[PDB]
């Protein structure tokens, strides 16, 4: 599986980049739909960024996690719920209320997918 | 009262009342971690007959279960047959009708489009009955 | 040979076996009242295998569990709904009540789709009614 | 996977489940014979998972079931279900065992796999009638 | 909803990126569709990229990401206005016209977790 | 079609990005199924990157095709396996074992796509 | 020939008449804004019982609409009222409804067919211009 | 008491409603002619209702009808125009749109049970003659 | 968000703004039962659109309907006449239609669901009171 | 039900076809599908034969179990197997290599039997 | 048709199995479902043979008749039951007890039946 | 495969029934679609037979095929063409007219088909 | 007549078109075989697009065959086809004849009639593989 | 993009090779007329795969088509074996797969109301194909 | 047993004929190609008729197939659409381009059923437009 997880530049958190990865990686594989080494999480940090429009400064975090097809609804709801809980647990906190934390789930579709290793 | 609801509201039943016949072969912690559990299944029971009109679980449920299911499965060495003892043994027959409970609820969720967070939690529940024998079993 | 047939003479075996599992951790009187509980169905398996070929059970069996039922009310104050289990022993009725309710389920099906068994569901819905009376007699016991 | 498939593997782990609840309460031969017909229905439920990918159990299981069936009846000559408690136990066994035999029965109606393991499932049924009439008599 | 712009270092912007979240906001909060504060932009700046094989060419691409649930025509014109959008803040860039695309797309909403800390 | 190739910062290429975004078009273009000019492609480099939980030192490099729905999984596979063995070809190392290549092709909402040349 | 096309192609005709009667009660230029987007109908039409064969309508007609949209909001300021607090803005509020059936059909005819996703989003616009042009003419 | 015999008699009194309202803005021939066009659809109403058990119009209405439209199309010049030029002749373009629907529904019950056959054609005919009529008004 | 909720919300807005558009012809006292038929057809429409999940209209709103009814009974003596006596019943009658028309909808709605029967109940009395009050319009 | 079991000459049995249909009546009784007196079994020797092509020394035991219609598959399967096993079970030897047993079991339409007692 | 009939040898017949096959031929022909010449029986005597698991001497005549398909079960019932009252007609007694008598009448697969005359 | 051949006492063959047998098993393996081992023959004299109602001396020659279900009709048929040609080329004659051959090709169920090799 | 019939037709043609064209390069006992083959196909197509009424091949067309295939297979001891131009003419010939062999399989499926063109066409398969084995090895 | 119009397009771009194959064993008129067949076809493709948005042949087309087909019934004595000669063999192998190919494009016509000319000119085709044939065999 | 499989099968042998057929009027370097391409249809053939159960053709198949298509590009240059059939040798690659196309239809129709056969059915486009560049190879030549 692949999890994006985007930051906006104002939001804080409580541990560092690398260790928000490493606790939602464990978070995947604790769940034991995938391989150890197939899991892959990367961090990116949103620069130009705008919520709303309101005259207030926002901070959110966002995460995609893709996953192969074929598995059922209450798979992919566990999913989404065990990386919402720990990516909310990692927020620290970032402007003048709350951060809204959001987990999308989507399925990638196995028959055309590619895979090698070098 | 369509016939789907009917039946996971009676698999959930029969579920709650296997929990609550398991959870006297326990300690302290275990049983009230059951008990939770039970009023956690009628609460998603209520939901589901409502037909989603009652509001179910919070998600706060489900990351309870996930946290005492990190918990416990920093301790377990995770084949064995089902039923290492009684204890034990109970707590697979309320898993395996957990994920009975929980192919209901997804044929209601499928039909209905109500009740993901409910089959979340089910599914959940079943990894940390799994859990709960086998830390049983090593105890 | 009809798969609901099937089903629901599984769905009762498994009623009847789970009332005899359950009947070891009674009383004399309520031991004697779940071994009625099993010849009657017993008597309503062979109506339902032989697709209402041969009698079922009687209305004076209902009656008898509607007495029953009565009578154990008289004995039951519940303010709220409580979890299933307070005791060990009434944890195994509420087995056999949940049971119970899936083989309603099952004689459900075969009675709207052959028109047999309605006397046959109704005996399981105040079989439910009773073991739900009796698991909490036990409890407040 | 298929409905029949996951309903036939779901309910295959609850016959497992509530054996090995059952084998807590009989002797030693009857509980190595339990944790066998065990590691039998494991391999079964290999089978209908993998839809046949997997090879399953061999007629030799079957084999020396039919021989415990026939040395079980040897020794057995109507009552209700649970005379004792430990024959209810194997009582609520077999009512399990004939529910998931006909979960197999519709896997095999739908796939055209899975006649051993129906057949297997069926002679566990009688033999676990077998067994809870011999506790009863003992 | 969910808003990534993607945008060529070589592009060349009317206004500055801040401005463009600001006017893409406005025209997403205008359909109705969204509340105000749930709408969520991003702007991203590519800095290797190539268009076709052949002559230096600049595009800009947006990400629309939306729950399930919601019409053609509601999408169609979500996409619509927010090509138009975008395609009022291009001034130019490379030797060629700026091709600008908007994509939406939908998210399950049965499997979308949502928390506020 | 949109492709974007990501790469994690300790992956080691053959070649530099652009002549990978060169060799990935001509793939993409040799197919016969999109035009010379709609082939848009991007290269992200990542900095903050988990694969797996172990302590080993890993390297993967995932792209995204996103092609306008309304062609046949043969096609949507043969372009998958092209963009994977060109990845594959590019890459020199990264990390202490192999390097993870995979290719998504997903499809966009035709009706709903708005384009336009400014 | 088929039966959603002419339904489709009936309703839009429906609320072609409509704005016609409309277009007689509001000032100069909203009479010229009704009469465009009167034309802008009658190509949506076209294009919907050609089945696809000739082109409908551009992305900068769904682009003036906007515009327009955007120009009303700026305008208006609601709470809840109920439809025709004049008579002119009664006949706009009934060309939104009739807009809006002719959205319904043009949608069945995009389900089925797989045309007329841009007209189905002018009708949402325009059904949106309509009530943003009721309100103004209240207010006014 | 079937859901295509409600649905065109719903449409054919929602038809003569309209032309009811529309005949308060013509003169007194055209006036004389939309009651005798209400009378028309009164009777096409009764039959469908009683799904043919009573007798409907003759083939002398639709006679009538074509007669009309001759001597309009005797008078009509037309190139493309836009529905409602005026006030009048747009009411006439909104009962002549809703004359095809309730036609649209009469076919659906002429599809179904094989009666309607001559109301679907003096609906037809119906509406040949409302857009002469509207043309006439603009001309005037 | 399914068709049939979808289309019985579309009709009952339609018969919303006709009943609005016909408020502005008729007496104060008239003005104010229309403005109530109007809210509580907004009732119903939220009613609907829930899919029964919020409460709609209370039976004294079909009390307060039926006592209007027999109200206007009393002033009414008919034999059979055309639509629209005058214009400002021919707008009531306009109105009667497209409610009966809502009510073929909210009863399409009702067979699909089990939800709408005072929804429905109340569309025909008020189909049944708008033709007393163009008929009472029509005789003063 | 019938039962016709079918031996080559040249096969050799631990015990004679008598003691054999014994074992085999017993088999199909136990499983209870069937009347005492309605088993009906019966053991014929071959004694032209051939089996295969090469030129070999073989043996085989054939069984065909006939048994009205109505029955399930694991029914019909639990009969094919108890009868393969008695059979098994019963052979010695014969020929210069294994000797092939096989069992049918085959439904014999209820709805047109004939059956009389004398 | 192919009529088999089988017979243990303690079973006494009335007649001779020469004239049981003429009376079963007639009957067979009586029916005008088959060609005169079609007619095919063949008696066959059974020494190795058990019935049941009792220690009670039995006799049992069963017979089997093939057709091809194509007929009603009303046309299969009916040569059923001729067949069974000829050969209860033709039994005089074995065993200790009363004598089963069966007919099965099985349906021969006439799109794949070959035929032919020397 | 089983394969059964039914023949009268009267009848006359150019070969032994072992080269009867032999042909037959050629002609089955020729076709492909069985194990050399698997094919299994044999062949009965019929003492007692009686064809027809006619007092005509006749004889006849019947074979019957038992293979495992599956198969096409274009294949049962071309086997049971093929059984049929190799039985009218193994007739010599018999009767007072000519000898009727016919080949029977049924199905066994594989699903309940039990099989041992001791 | 019907699609399947037509289609069933239309392939025959297509198989008798394909002989005709392979058959002239191989030798004159193959070349009168082929054209043995192309006649009864032509009766086997006249059968089948009468739907029954006319009578087809007979049992000695398809014990020709049969014949041809022994005889074939006793100078016949895994190879891609077409080996040499005039084998690979008759592995075409072999494929066409399998594809002709399903078209009559569903018309006998649907009508029940064509069973024995079905074996013809399966036996003609098999002697055209045996055919181009023969002329590799020559 | 539907299946009929694809397997139809297919069965004409087969039939195209087929002809395209055969073209190189007659003389240089055959050749040309083989060669006009093949463009005829193209356009007749070009109609399928558009859904009858492009226009295909014309009817002229036909018409040439039905001259040639009465030029060589002017000499042919018109059953006989396929394949006389390897040239007419040729043209009777594309002759069966236009025949084939007439089955497709009927196939399209039915669901979808379009390419009645191009089924003409395929069946056209097919008897052309028949006569030079025999023309060949003739010769 | 499955008719699509059938078809799939019966289709991918008569691809395999028709490559055979037209081996032999190409050089050394196409007949090798040819022959690879028999080689990898035949395992397409034992995956489909496996339905799954046995390996088919690998990535670097395809790979292998998508080099030679851009080697071949490299060397072909067309300005517009050309008659099939240049040459006798051009026109046995066009025939089997389109039995190719067909039996990736084939494989399509099993791949949509039975979700299997997604590399093969790659394999058979990319085999098409090889067949496609290398008569157009020949035609040049």
């Amino acid at each position: 599986p692949h999890l994006v997880i985007e930051a906006t530049a104002n939001l804080r958190l409580e541990t560092s980049p690398g260790e928000l990865l490493e606790q939602a990686n464990k978070a995947l594989f604790a769940s034991g739909q995938f391989g150890e080494a197939d899991i892959k999480s990367r961090f990116v940090t949103l620069e130009a960024y705008r919520q709303g429009t309101a005259a207030v400064e926002r901070a959110y975090l966002h995460a995609c996690l893709s996953i192969l097809d074929g598995r059922d609804i209450a798979t992919r709801t566990l999913l989404g719920a065990s990386l919402c809980a720990v990516l909310a647990e990692a927020v620290a906190g970032g402007g003048e209320e709350g951060v809204q934390v959001s987990v999308e789930v989507r399925e990638m579709e196995r028959l055309s997918y590619a895979k090698r290793v070098v | 009262k369509d016939s789907p609801i009917i039946e996971a509201n009676g698999t959930l039943d029969e579920l709650t009342s296997f929990i609550g016949e398991a959870k006297h072969y326990v300690d302290e912690e275990m049983k009230g971690i059951l008990e939770e559990i039970q009023n956690d299944i009628y609460k998603i029971m209520g939901e589901i007959g409502s037909k989603g009109k009652i509001e179910g679980i919070s998600e706060e449920r489900i990351a309870w279960l996930l946290k005492l299911i990190l918990r416990y499965m920093e301790m377990v060495n995770l084949f064995v047959l089902p039923g290492g003892t009684l204890e034990s043994a109970k707590l697979d027959v309320c898993r395996t009708i957990a994920r009975r409970a929980l192919r209901k609820v997804l044929t209601v969720t499928r039909e209905f489009g109500i009740g993901a967070e409910a089959a979340a939690y089910l599914l959940a529940l079943s990894d940390l009955l799994f859990l709960l024998a086998r830390v049983i079993e090593i105890e």
